[PDB]
């Protein structure tokens, strides 16, 4: 407050006290929006109590997961697909802001620990099933794991057991196209960038609003004190003080209003990570279009990404029916 | 530590981390820089002289390249009026002025109240007018002994009739018959035709309201461009790289000075940035360009285990490198450099625990010969499943469990008058 | 006899350094894409243009020439011996400024005879009761000795506020034949004179080469209150602008 | 100590100052009363699906497999007690598809 | 802003600029509530291709 309103002046600093402690409340309000942000990310990812390890030998029946599993050669141990989402969102002077008492704090959880949480859910979803969500993990071969999910939508087991190769090939070819889709256009992540553009375009208006008279001789405290005696300068410094104390409250009010819309999105993501990724969902159009089979998570800067697998019929025909 | 008890207004504090204030540095000495000039301004030719002009045709003179020391008038001159607009009388000895001018004329006694912005009368309507945004001073004194004689003095005139009103700082020295009726004057005085100029009659026995007076007006501009007239102050040397106070042709401030690369034009003296602040200047005795930067920036925080346990604390600096730390309030060899700043007063360790006080960037601190330690937060245990293509596991028992959950529902109702 | 100026006429509104920023101001500017007049002086029917024109709030003046045929201006209200007037002249030896009560002629002009020399100077008949004068140091200036296409351009701005006369100027070399080129350039402060008179008219005075009734022309445009948006370089110069009310 | 003409000038400043601290309070109360509504909607939705029936949604009414639940009342809030089923004591075998 | 605060006055219009561009932000805030209203009705009814 003092470095933004007055500066290095001691007369302004002494005059400020008369208005009383009016922005300790502003700081109280601002400090309650950071603990909430820290708590938001710990309800989406920190849902596993144990860190599982990816099996070394790959015997999965014909399914290829090599593009959504950690790559030790790549630094930071990130999957191939995860590295394309980090090159499509850009975090775009800061010296001017720092000279007026404005700073930015770092988050508690580094981007390297967030990738260690999504590599355990993936490893436990392929070797156990839904048995690791409640209790202890119990192994099951993958091919017999898919039969359960087929029975869960109405079809029978022999349908899956008699068309294994075709289904595996379809899955491989379907998941091999996301890479090329995401390696061409950078506008896909259009909603993860609006939050960055805001909260960054609104911190420059504060700095720009320091060059406006509010009904005074000028807008510099070193030109009103170089020509007038204290009795006259006190009259015209109060107008600047009250003008500059008004633009620090709209910012806080708008931040308070707009920080209540990310909490709903975080709650929705937390609810969607427990029902589509740790089980099978019967709710219509909740975890995709079609009949839900399984899903996999991934991490992006300031957000999360989901991949949904569904079942779709085709090639119908006409017959004749009778009730009995 | 004592800066937080005052902030939260109590004698007791609890576990946590607080923000306090930033880092400040104070100036060491002062400095002044003025142009060097020796000549003294013409205080004699202007104020007390031989003869003055008339109101309807006044005079104007230009002053430049001199030093203003008005204390030399204390001996003789005695003024009855003195007013200044846009500046303070007590601040006139530290400034430098630009584009100065002086006006002189003689008027009656009780007509000196009309020399001011926003007035009506026969002197402010046809002879002399002042702008609305004036900057200067007005001076007058009584001169009955030097402009009166027995039989009257008839060498001072003033305009009496006009068609419209003047405009600020305008003059009119024309004589032409004035038609006050519907009959054209035709160049010869007669009925409804008058000579616009009249005369003042001054006698030594007239009342106090009918005696001559002398007036002088001063006008200038302040703190916008190069100046050539300065007050009675002294110069100093140039200390460059350290926080000091300065005075540059009347401008005051504090900061650090350094050599720049910009190139000013001949008619420029100051620079500005996106916000209305000064960051460049030209030295008036060397013709060079300098830069100005503030002296304070950087935050701090305090880590305490609660005032009911001990009186030790640790301090975190968020914009410093502990390898070579030039800024530190006190700075015991317990220096640890994290990724969120610099920590003083805490001991590093190797093992990991569950976070107690979150410092940030994947670090935590807790109180545990007790002291404070700073470990790295751990994620959890580790496990590995036995995946084979022909193996399965099945339970053989069960358990019953009970848990709780809490949710707020309502609030409190209130009213105000 | 009618031409439009696209984006010409801009002057520095203050004396302060600035760089890499956009600034907004309100002043008296010459609008964009506005009508402008053309005056000729050509001897094949000979022509000699020096009419009396109004002076509303300001004036933008431009002249393109190869041989010096434009010298100065005269300002006033009634241009007679009943009021005060102003004179700016160039008598080929130094610059002269005078504020007296003149009795001007009907067709003022100057002239040369030969080689070339300055012989005739017929402007006024009498001057009396005046209180302002200034004369510049002497110089020697070339006369005639040229022929071809236009080579030089000069621009001026005149204002009259609170008994003050302000002038901005700038000079640019161009090669062209029969028009005024296009581009961008800002004008800089020149001088500020205290006079204190009412001005509502003006006129131009030329020279002739031992002839009666070689190639040159000048333009004229007025000023209006407007608001603009200006752009600065990294060095500190203005390079582009936009008018905030030309169109939606 | 002052006549009305001089007292009004310095009473207007007090009036405008004191009229500003009564609006921040109302704005903050309005902002902060919109979260209790979200909490009370969740409580109402949770009282109709875990107490008046059996839920198949994962981790909605506790950890495990849902059997039944009971409500209780607390000052300005509510409390739930959940009963679940948990396996134990696993073993290894051999498996074949058909 | 100008038609509500000042009216047809030019002195008021000239004096307003000193306070700066304080309601371009108001208009920015107001214009973001209309696109949202337009999008609200397209997620309830436009569910059939
Ligand atoms: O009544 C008094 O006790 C003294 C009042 C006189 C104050 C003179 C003054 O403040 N200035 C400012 C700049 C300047 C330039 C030239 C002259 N000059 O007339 O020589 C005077 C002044
Ligand atoms: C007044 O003028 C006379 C004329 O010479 C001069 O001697 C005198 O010094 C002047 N007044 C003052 C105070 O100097
Ligand atoms: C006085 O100012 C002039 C102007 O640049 C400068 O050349 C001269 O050195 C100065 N005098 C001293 C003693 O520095
Ligand atoms: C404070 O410290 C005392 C001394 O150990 C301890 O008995 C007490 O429980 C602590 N807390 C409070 C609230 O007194
Ligand atoms: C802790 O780690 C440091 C750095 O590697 C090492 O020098 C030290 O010996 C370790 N402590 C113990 C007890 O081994
Ligand atoms: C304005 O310029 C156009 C272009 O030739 C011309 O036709 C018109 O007459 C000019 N305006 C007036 C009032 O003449």
């Amino acid at each position: 407050c003092t470095m933004y309103i007055c500066g290095d002046s001691t007369e302004c600093s002494n005059l400020l006290l008369q208005y009383g402690s009016f922005c300790t409340q502003l700081n109280r309000a601002l400090t309650g929006i950071a603990v909430e942000q820290d708590k938001n990310t710990q309800e989406v990812f920190a849902q596993v109590k144990q860190i599982y390890k990816t099996p070394p030998i790959k015997d999965f029946g014909g399914f290829n997961f090599s593009q959504i599993l950690p790559d030790p050669s790549k630094p930071s141990k990130r999957s191939f697909i995860e590295d394309l989402l980090f090159n499509k969102v850009t975090l775009a002077l800061i010296c001017a802001q720092k000279f007026n008492g404005l700073t930015v704090l770092p988050p508690l959880l580094t981007d390297e620990m967030i990738a260690q949480y999504t590599s355990a859910l993936l490893a436990g979803t392929i070797t156990s099933g839904w048995t690791f969500g409640a209790g202890a993990a119990l192994q099951i071969p993958f091919a017999m794991q898919m039969a359960y999910r087929f029975n869960g939508i109405g079809v029978t087991q022999n349908v899956l057991y008699e068309n294994q190769k075709l289904i595996a090939n379809q899955f491989n070819s379907a998941i091999g196209k996301i890479q090329d889709s995401l390696s061409s256009t950078a506008s896909a992540l259009g909603k993860l960038q609006d939050v960055v553009n805001q909260n960054a375009q609104a911190l420059n208006t504060l700095v720009k609003q320091l060059s406006s008279n509010f009904g005074a001789i000028s807008s510099v405290l070193n030109d009103i004190l170089s020509r007038l005696d204290p009795p006259e300068a006190e009259v015209q410094i109060d107008r600047l003080i009250t003008g500059r104390l008004q633009s620090l409250q709209t910012y806080v009010t708008q931040q308070l209003i707009r920080a209540a819309e990310i909490r709903a999105s975080a709650n929705l993501a937390a609810t969607k990570m427990s029902e589509c990724v740790l089980g099978q969902s019967k709710r219509v159009d909740f975890c995709g279009k079609g009949y839900h089979l399984m899903s996999f998570p991934q991490s992006a800067p300031h957000g999360v990404v989901f991949l949904h697998v569904t079942y779709v019929p085709a090639q119908e025909k006409n017959f004749t029916t009778a009730p009995a | 530590l004592s800066e937080t008890k005052c902030t939260l207004k109590s004698f007791t504090v609890e576990k946590g981390i607080y923000q306090t204030s930033n880092f400040r540095v104070q100036p060491t000495e002062s400095i002044v820089r003025f142009p060097n000039i020796t000549n003294l301004c013409p205080f004699g030719e202007v104020f007390n002289a031989t003869r003055f002009a008339s109101v309807y045709a006044w005079n104007r003179k230009r002053i430049s390249n001199c030093v203003a020391d008005y204390s030399v008038l204390y001996n003789s001159a005695s003024f009855s009026t003195f007013k200044c607009y846009g500046v303070s009388p007590t601040k006139l000895n530290d400034l430098c002025f630009t584009n100065v001018y002086a006006d002189s004329f003689v008027i009656r006694g009780d007509e000196v109240r009309q020399i001011a912005p926003g007035q009506t009368g026969k002197i402010a309507d046809y002879n002399y007018k002042l702008p609305d945004d004036f900057t200067g001073c007005v001076i007058a004194w009584n001169s009955n002994n030097l402009d009166s004689k027995v039989g009257g003095n008839y060498n001072y005139l003033y305009r009496l009739f006009r068609k419209s009103n003047l405009k600020p700082f305008e003059r009119d020295i024309s004589t032409e018959i004035y038609q006050a009726g519907s009959t054209p004057c035709n160049g010869v005085e007669g009925f409804n035709c008058y000579f616009p100029l009249q005369s003042y009659g001054f006698q030594p026995t007239n009342g106090v309201g009918y005696q001559p007076y002398r007036v002088v007006v001063l006008s200038f501009e302040l703190l916008h461009a190069p100046a050539t007239v300065c007050g009675p102050k002294k110069s100093t040397n140039l200390v460059k790289n350290k926080c000091v106070n300065f005075n540059f042709n009347g401008l005051t401030g504090t900061g650090v000075l350094t050599e720049s690369n910009k190139k000013f034009l001949p008619f420029q003296q100051f620079g500005r940035d996106i916000a209305d602040t000064t960051d460049a200047v030209r030295d008036p005795q060397t013709l060079e360009i300098l830069d100005i930067t503030p002296c304070s920036f950087g935050g701090v925080s305090v880590i305490t285990p609660g005032t009911n346990t001990s009186n030790q604390v640790a301090v975190l600096y968020q914009d410093v490198n502990c390898t070579e730390v030039p800024v530190a309030i006190h700075a015991g060899s317990n220096v640890f450099q994290t990724r969120a700043g610099c920590l003083i007063g805490a001991e590093h360790v190797n093992n990991s625990y569950e976070c107690d006080i979150p410092i940030g960037a994947g670090i935590c601190a807790s109180y545990q010969s007790q002291s404070i330690i700073a470990y790295t937060m751990s994620l959890g245990a580790e496990n590995s499943v036995a995946y084979s293509n022909n193996s399965i596991a099945i339970p053989t028992n069960f358990t019953i469990s009970v848990t709780t959950e809490i949710l707020p529902v309502s609030m409190t109702k209130t009213s105000v008058d | 006899a009618y031409t439009n100026s696209f984006t010409r006429g801009v002057y520095y509104p203050d004396k302060v350094f600035r760089s890499s920023v956009l600034h907004s101001t309100q002043d008296l500017f010459l609008p964009f894409f506005s009508n402008v007049t053309w005056f000729h002086a050509i001897h094949v029917t000979k022509r000699f243009d020096n009419p009396v024109l109004p002076f509303n709030d300001g004036v933008y003046f431009a002249s393109t020439e190869k041989s010096n045929i434009i010298r100065g201006w005269i300002f006033g209200t009634t241009l007679d011996s009943k009021t005060q007037s102003l004179l700016i002249v160039n008598n080929a030896t130094n610059v002269v400024i005078k504020v007296c009560e003149f009795q001007f002629c009907n067709d003022p002009f100057l002239g040369v005879y030969y080689s070339w020399m300055e012989s005739e100077f017929r402007v006024y008949s009498s001057a009396n009761n005046c209180t302002f004068e200034y004369v510049s140091q002497p110089f020697l200036m070339d006369l005639e000795g040229k022929q071809g296409n236009f080579k030089n351009l000069r621009e001026f701005v005149f204002k009259n506020i609170d008994g003050y006369f302000k002038i901005y100027s700038k000079h640019t070399p161009i090669n062209l034949v029969r028009d005024l080129p296009q581009g961008f350039s800002a004008l800089e402060p020149l001088v500020d004179l205290p006079i204190g008179i009412n001005i509502t008219r003006f006129q131009t005075l030329l020279a002739l080469h031992r002839s009666y009734l070689g190639a040159a022309a000048y333009y004229v445009g007025y000023l209006q209150p407007r608001t603009f948006l200006l752009k600065y370089n990294e060095n500190g110069t203005i390079t582009d602008a936009v008018d905030c009310a030309l169109d939606p």
